[PDB]
């Protein structure tokens, strides 16, 4: 199974600052790597689909970088409705698997 | 446009399609060549009055919806339109949802006629990938 | 448009057969590839498996084949069984269409002998 590791654990910063998350996976997945939000209570969302493809109704302020067994998510100027979970998902290979997540909080 | 080979594998290779469903980069190379020789334009017009969009021919009873198609399922989510640009991003996110199913590149009749059981690796050969 | 609603025991007991339901509304059921993801207690993500189009399905391996996604046009409803669970399936499961957009709210489920 393609392990997906995900880097920092836990981040914290300041609403106006940016930041910027990684997701490395244990081989290859070309473009098939997906970012999702999730906060307490609530069910996965997704901000970027296929590394950097942006989605619809998603906040301009989130991008996708990245490609082989290296993404990076990245937020322009955090916002306070942004503190939550963040989980990379690779889909190049059944079974498709998650990253183990980063906690962003606020400092 | 019309895609040159070398220029299709490398972008291919960018959207993420090598090995992916366990379908080699030439799969799909080769499925380009015989379902729409290259062109993202290519449209086919078929009996049931549904038609074959873009690049990779995307059906409009099952995949797209162009709006003139009877029982048209939208599978994909996408007008059948966005298969029809020069950028092929939309023909490849779809054609990733398409080869998902148990079914796999079988969709392609074009792919099965003319590339499965050959030597699709040929296709990306001799490309600066 | 599209909502997607789990529904099913919020408690069950070791070894007998958890069943949860999703009801789609908005759209038919043939009209997409539909999934079932849980989150575990440890902030862990699972993708459980999903049903496609033609009715071919894909089951994480780490289910050792305890698992079973079904559909039913009429209801509009899609189904997860799980049989034989233990303490360890406790987690908060999740239906979804295969694209991501789609989400129900969650609901989660206690495997416990009480």
């Amino acid at each position: 199974d393609i392990v997906l590791t995900q880097s920092p654990a836990t981040l914290s910063v300041t609403p106006g600052n940016s930041v910027s998350l990684s997701c490395r996976a244990s081989q290859s997945i070309g473009n098939n790597l997906h970012w999702y939000q999730q906060k307490s209570h609530e069910s996965p969302r997704l901000l970027i689909k296929y590394a950097s493809q942006s989605i619809s109704g998603i906040p301009s302020r989130f991008s996708g970088s990245g490609s082989g067994t290296d993404f990076t998510l990245s937020i322009n100027s955090v916002e306070t409705e942004d503190f939550g979970m963040y989980f990379c998902q690779q889909s190049n290979s059944w079974p498709y698997t998650f990253g183990g997540g980063t906690k962003l909080e606020i400092k | 446009k019309v895609f040159g080979r070398c220029e299709l594998a490398a972008a291919m290779k960018r959207h993420g399609l090598d090995n992916y469903r366990g379908y080699s980069l030439g799969n799909w190379v080769c499925a380009a060549k015989f379902e729409s020789n290259f062109n993202t334009q290519a449209t086919n017009r078929n009996t049931d009055g549904s038609t074959d969009y873009g690049i990779l021919q995307i059906n409009s009873r099952w995949w797209c919806n162009d709006g003139r198609t009877p029982g048209s399922r939208n599978l994909c989510n996408i007008p059948c339109s966005a298969l029809l640009s020069s950028d092929i991003t939309a023909s490849v996110n779809c054609a990733k949802k398409i080869v998902s199913d148990g079914n796999g590149m079988n969709a392609w009749v074009a792919w099965r006629n003319r590339c499965k059981g050959t030597d699709v690796q040929a296709w990306i050969r001799g490309c600066r990938l | 448009d599209v909502q997607l609603q789990e529904s099913g025991p919020s408690l069950v007991k070791p070894s007998q057969t958890l069943s949860l339901t999703c009801s789609v509304t908005g759209d038919s059921i043939t009209s997409d590839y539909w999934s079932w993801i849980r989150k575990f207690p440890g902030n862990r993500l699972e993708y459980m498996g999903f049903v496609s189009y033609s009715g071919s399905t894909y089951y994480n391996p780490s289910l050792k084949s305890r698992i079973s996604i079904t559909r039913d046009t009429s209801k509009n409803q899609y189904y997860l069984d799980l049989n034989s669970v233990t303490t360890e399936d406790t987690a908060t499961y999740y239906c979804a269409n295969w694209d991501g957009d789609y989400w129900g709210q969650g609901t989660l489920v206690t495997v416990s002998a009480a």
